[PDB]
């Protein structure tokens, strides 16, 4: 079976640079390769067919080159709506087959998260469970650590977090962390703190509430 | 002069529309006609229709029928001869029958005052109640004495009084009124000496053996008309033949003085728009099995090598107007087609059937019908194919897709989503225009080994061979170009599948060596081809068995030898010069030499001491 | 304008079958095949099969025994059926059409159908506000939102002030809780002391269960 190996898993580039994506087929394959762009929540979009053949409607800063095993999708001056996953496909062996994708990410200056902590709403409690929410707004890069201290015992296996895809305008990220505890677990402790570590915060920031 | 020739007719007693219509076509056929190749049939002609064009008719090959006419005169005044190569009924070469109608009127005057020979056959006269004079005619002069016994002469005039024969007439015999209608006797009136016809009553006015109606002199070229053939007004037993055994060349050779045969005539070239058969006779057009072509401003029939060229509309046009594919209904109309003018589409509908166009499922077996196809003018489109069939077997003889029309203006060959393993297109040596697309054939191998650019004629043609079984996989399973193929590619696994051989080839098949020095049919080579030695060379043990094609290029003759040629037998009874048949015997060394001129039937040795009696 | 549009119930019980219709416009199925490709987080974009123009199909080996694609040319409609789904089979299913006859360079795609394979029941979300913590001053930056919790299956939509509030809005990817229900947050950055706008309403819609819910967000 034909393997298609895309790389890197995440490509990180400054906006305006010439960026190039690579797809390696495990058997030499002529020019029987196509490329797609897929934007969050979108269906894929054809960019190049047969390795180098432009598709109409696609902006000219997209090119492709390659023949045999080694193919390359390229972008001169990367824009901010070039933020997507890029896929290769092969055309030579039954069945057609896709690569796993490269994610294109725009580099940007470090932007510290604005941190916010939210006690569980009215009612939710008296309806059984409490959800506690930390929010880190508009940061870059994506690497962020969030630890929950409850009276200062570090917490584990009681939180889930979620990160937005990269914003096309400010090109940043937004995380949110949710502490889940049934009523009376909340209503046993007092202090509920949220502790963020991130490149753009000289020492960790902490946000708490309720004493 | 060069006699005008008409076809003749064989409608017998049938009547082509109105009396009016009938006569018009009678006139159309015979107007101006001198020699009738077929029969003369004069039929259903009514009172007061001018039949005078018949005065031109000199000769009839077939029979003469005159029946159901009420016309008064039938002026066949120059008819000299009826050969009777065919008979009307039973064995009459002349039949004059019921020339009358209900209205108490019929035929009066049949003045055939120049009818001297009926070459074969008898004569019937019956129910001509208005006929005159003919009853006095003395047939023993006209009819051969073998046919007298089947003669049927019943003369009964009940509708008029007739004119009388001139006293000038012999034995009161005449064709009608006047000295000019007296019988001219040319047989029964001649001395013992003469074999056949005459023009006087003396020994020195016999006609040459060769004449039919009579003559103007002694010699073979004074005939009125010829018993057998005529060759520029010389009467002969046969037309001089096209080939004579050449004593010098030791075989058949174009007879320079030779001639084609046309009717009762020997001729150097056939009349306009006639073809010469492989026997030297002028015919109107070629027998199936054979075809028209030309050497020296002469159209001839040669026999077809494989199936005869036959052209058929593609799907879309003609019988196949409004058809989506070759299918159970239409496929029969493809039998024997050799060239398709248009496109072939073989589509899934063909195999499911289609209740909408009332077509049953196609029996895939029936695709064998396409095997005769060598040429597609447009495009070949195959979107379905029986799954248990390894390649495109029905197109193994396809030589060229011209791609004049193309699918969607693009493809001249499209093969899509089949179960095949090889293309099988081993005869395809040209795709004139259009693009190839071979897609989604998950078991398909071999396709890449071909250099498609060599089949192409136009430099912009593209190939798209996509999503088939991979190069990798095929190679990994041995499904790869046979060893005996050159680096020029495959249409499949087999040695007859290669574009070209690395060594040599028999027919379509690739091989490592010819059968020089060992083998069934011993062979020689030329342009990497193994060509068989003529079957009359002996297989040799030590060296080669021949140097070329002829019976001249044997090392050693398997049987007998005739000049430089090895033959199976010595020439025995072949036609030669001066119409002297030719006979040879084989001596001690099994070498042919001429027999004594005198051995009418061949010989076993030299001289009269070689053909005992 | 080539267009493909999918309809089909996307939540599917295990061993039950998935059916999707693909209505097609701007070309005919007479001339073009329609392919089917699915996508998941884990095992990538994967080709499933084709109904080619002439009506014959072809299925990738792993779905040979359980794929069924049909069509009705005159209504330009394609009909994907797959039997006996398991959780392997959760994905976004797509129809596609190649740019070019008989090829696989897929220039055109339906909007995809989000197909979820679980035996669980459908449930509407409950909605709690994440009220803004009282600061004192500033002018520019204060955060607040909504917790959209305990619903199944995906998706849910969130608009603010009935769509009349765009920038600042971050609606996080849902997260599958240990209860098997999904949960979410939809957050917005705001001018502190709510300068300009007072009303912050939360417009949560869950189509699978058909539950519209609105919550208001202030310090109650
Ligand atoms: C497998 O292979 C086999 C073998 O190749 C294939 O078999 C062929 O298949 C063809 C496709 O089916 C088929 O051709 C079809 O023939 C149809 C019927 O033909 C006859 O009728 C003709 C017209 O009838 C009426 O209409 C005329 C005008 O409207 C009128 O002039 C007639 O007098 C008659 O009058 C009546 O009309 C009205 C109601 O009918 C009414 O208003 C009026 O008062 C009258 O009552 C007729 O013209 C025709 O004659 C032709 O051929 C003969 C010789 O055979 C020749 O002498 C004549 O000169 C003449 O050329 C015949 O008698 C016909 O209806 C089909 O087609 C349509 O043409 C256009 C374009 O394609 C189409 O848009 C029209 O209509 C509807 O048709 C579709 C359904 O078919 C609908 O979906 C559309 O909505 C559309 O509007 C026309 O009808 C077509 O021509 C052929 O005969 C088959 N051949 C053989 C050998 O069997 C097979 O198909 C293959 N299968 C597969 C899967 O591959
Ligand atoms: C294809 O050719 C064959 C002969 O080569 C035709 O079949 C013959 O038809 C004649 C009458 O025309 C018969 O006397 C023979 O017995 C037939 N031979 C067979 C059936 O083997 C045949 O008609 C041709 N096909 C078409 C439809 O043109
Ligand atoms: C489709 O074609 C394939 C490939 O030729 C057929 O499968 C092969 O069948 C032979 C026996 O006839 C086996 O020995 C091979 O092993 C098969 N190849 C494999 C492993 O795929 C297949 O039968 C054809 N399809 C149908 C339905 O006839
Ligand atoms: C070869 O041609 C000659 C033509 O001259 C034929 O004629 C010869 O024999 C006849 C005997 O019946 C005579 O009638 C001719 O006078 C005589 N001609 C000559 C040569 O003077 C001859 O028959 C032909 N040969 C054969 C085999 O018949
Ligand atoms: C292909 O299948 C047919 C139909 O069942 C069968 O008769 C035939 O033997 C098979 N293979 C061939 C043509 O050799
Ligand atoms: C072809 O056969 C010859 C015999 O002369 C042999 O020597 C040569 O190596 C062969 N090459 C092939 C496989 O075509
Ligand atoms: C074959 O036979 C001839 C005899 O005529 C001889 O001269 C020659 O040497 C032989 N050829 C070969 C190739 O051995
Ligand atoms: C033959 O007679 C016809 C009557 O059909 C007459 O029209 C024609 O001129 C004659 N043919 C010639 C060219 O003499
Ligand atoms: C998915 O699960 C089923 C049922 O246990 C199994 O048969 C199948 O092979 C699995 N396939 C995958 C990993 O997609």
């Amino acid at each position: 079976d034909i393997l298609l190996t895309q790389s890197p898993v995440i490509l990180s580039v400054s906006p305006g640079e010439r960026v190039s994506f690579s797809c390696r087929a495990s058997q030499s394959i002529g020019t029987n390769i196509h490329w797609y762009q897929q934007r969050t929540n979108g269906s894929p979009r054809l960019l190049i067919k047969y390795a180098s053949e432009s598709i109409s409607g696609i902006p000219s800063r997209f090119s492709g080159s390659g023949s045999g095993t080694d193919f390359t999708l390229s972008i001169n001056s990367v824009e901010s709506e070039d933020i997507a996953d890029y896929y290769c496909q092969q055309n030579n062996n039954w069945p057609t087959t896709f690569g796993a994708g490269t994610k294109l990410e725009l580099k940007r200056t470090v932007a510290a998260p604005s941190v916010f902590i939210f006690p569980p709403s009215d009612e939710q409690l008296k309806s059984g469970t409490a959800s506690v929410v930390c929010l880190l707004n508009n940061f870059y890069p994506r690497e962020a650590k969030v630890q929950w201290k409850v009276d200062n015992a570090l917490q584990s296996g009681n939180s889930q977090e979620s990160v937005t895809e990269q914003d096309s305008k400010d090109s940043t990220y937004s995380l949110s962390s949710t502490l889940t505890l049934s009523k009376a677990d909340y209503e046993k402790h007092k202090v509920y703190a949220c502790e963020v570590t991130h490149q753009g915060l000289s020492s960790p920031v902490t946000k708490s509430f309720n004493r | 002069e060069e006699k005008k020739v008409c076809q003749g007719t064989s409608n017998k007693l049938t009547q082509l529309g109105t009396f009016e219509d009938h006569f018009l076509s009678l006139q159309r056929m015979f107007n101006n006609c001198e020699v009738v190749l077929g029969n003369l049939e004069i039929t259903y002609v009514q009172r007061n229709y001018d039949l005078s064009f018949l005065k031109t008719i000199q000769e009839v090959a077939g029979y003469v029928l005159i029946a159901l006419n009420t016309v008064e005169r039938i002026p066949l005044e120059n008819l000299q001869i009826i050969r009777g190569n065919m008979y009307y009924e039973n064995s009459y070469a002349l039949a004059v029958l019921s020339n009358y109608d209900a209205n108490k009127t019929g035929l009066k005057e049949l003045p055939m005052r120049n009818l001297q020979e009926i070459l074969h056959g008898a004569v019937r006269f019956s129910n001509n109640p208005a006929l005159c004079n003919v009853e006095s005619i003395q047939w023993r002069d006209i009819v051969s004495s073998d046919f007298l016994s089947n003669m049927s002469m019943d003369f009964q005039n009940h509708l008029g009084s007739c004119q009388k024969c001139d006293p000038s007439c012999p034995n009161g015999s005449c064709w009608g009124a006047g000295e000019e209608n007296c019988q001219k006797l040319t047989k029964i009136i001649c001395a013992q000496q003469c074999s056949g016809r005459c023009r006087g009553k003396s020994p020195s006015d016999c006609c040459h053996n060769q004449c039919a109606a009579g003559c103007t002199g002694p010699r073979e070229s004074d005939c009125l008309v010829c018993r057998k053939f005529r060759d520029e007004a010389t009467c002969k037993d046969t037309c001089p033949p096209l080939m004579l055994y050449n004593p010098t060349t030791y075989q058949m050779d174009v007879n320079p003085e030779g001639k084609y045969s046309f009717g009762a005539t020997c001729v150097k070239k056939c009349p306009r728009n006639y073809v010469v058969t492989d026997h030297g006779s002028c015919v109107r057009a070629c027998g199936a099995d054979s075809y028209e072509m030309e050497e020296d401003g002469v159209r001839k029939c040669k026999k077809c090598e494989g199936p005869c060229r036959k052209v058929c509309n593609g799907i879309g046009i003609g019988e196949f107007k409004d058809s989506l594919s070759i299918n159970a209904t239409n496929i029969k109309h493809f039998k024997n087609c050799t060239s398709i003018s248009g496109d072939l589409h073989i589509l899934p509908v063909a195999f499911r059937g289609d209740s909408f166009t009332h077509t049953p499922p196609l029996d895939p077996q029936e695709l064998d019908i396409l095997k005769t196809v060598k040429e597609i003018t447009g495009f070949l489109l195959i979107q379905a194919w029986p799954e248990n069939r390894t390649d495109l077997h029905a197109f193994e003889n396809l030589e060229i897709i011209r791609g004049r029309t193309k699918q969607h203006g693009q493809f001249s060959l499209a093969v899509v989503s089949l179960n095949i393993t090889s293309l099988g297109l081993r005869s395809l040596k040209e795709i004139s225009d259009g693009d190839v697309i071979i897609s989604g054939n998950k078991n398909l191998c071999y396709a890449n080994t071909i250099n498609w650019k060599k089949l192409f004629g136009t430099s912009g043609q593209k190939t798209k061979i996509i999503s088939n079984r991979g190069e990798n996989k095929c190679k990994a399973t041995g499904q790869v170009c046979h060893a005996l193929c050159s680096p020029e590619g495959c249409w499949g696994p087999e040695p007859r599948d290669c574009v070209s051989c690395r060594n040599v080839s028999r027919g379509r098949e690739c091989v490592d060596k010819c059968k020089l020095l060992e083998g069934e049919p011993r062979e020689f080579v030329e342009n990497s081809e193994c060509i068989q030695c003529h079957p009359e060379c002996l297989p040799q043990a030590m060296n080669i068995t021949c140097t070329g094609r002829g019976p001249d290029n044997c090392i050693q003759c398997a049987h007998y030898i005739d000049g430089p040629h090895c033959v199976k037998t010595c020439p025995a009874g072949v036609m030669g010069e001066n119409n002297t048949l030719v006979w040879k015997y084989a001596d001690a060394g099994h070498v042919c030499h001429l027999c004594h001129p005198n051995c009418t039937y061949g010989c076993t040795g030299p001289g009269l001491r070689g053909c005992p009696t | 304008q080539v267009q493909l549009k999918q309809s089909g119930p996307g939540l599917v019980q295990p061993s039950q079958s998935l059916s999707i219709t693909c209505t097609v416009s701007g070309f005919s199925l007479t001339n073009y095949g329609v392919h089917w490709v699915r996508q998941s987080p884990g095992k990538g974009l994967e080709w499933l099969g084709v109904i080619w123009s002439g009506g014959n199909t072809d299925y990738n080996t792993p779905f040979t025994s359980r794929l069924s694609i049909n069509k009705d040319n005159s209504k330009s409609q394609v009909f994907f059926k797959m039997n006996s789904l398991q959780s392997n089979d959760t994905a976004i299913y797509y129809c596609a059409r190649a740019l070019t006859y008989y090829d696989y360079e897929f220039a055109y795609w339906g909007q995809g159908t989000l197909v979820t394979v679980s035996a669980a029941s459908t449930k509407g979300p409950s909605v709690f506000p994440l009220a803004p913590s009282s600061k004192s001053t500033s002018g520019g930056t204060a955060a607040l939102g909504c917790l959209v919790k305990d619903y199944f299956p995906e998706p849910v939509t969130v608009s603010w002030n009935s769509g009349a509030l765009t920038s600042g809005v971050h609606t996080f990817p849902a997260v599958l809780q240990s209860s098997g229900l999904y949960s979410l947050s939809s957050v917005v950055t705001v001018p502190s002391s709510s300068l300009g706008t007072q009303t912050y309403i939360c417009n949560v819609n869950h189509k699978p269960s058909n539950t519209k819910v609105d919550k208001r967000v202030e310090p109650k």
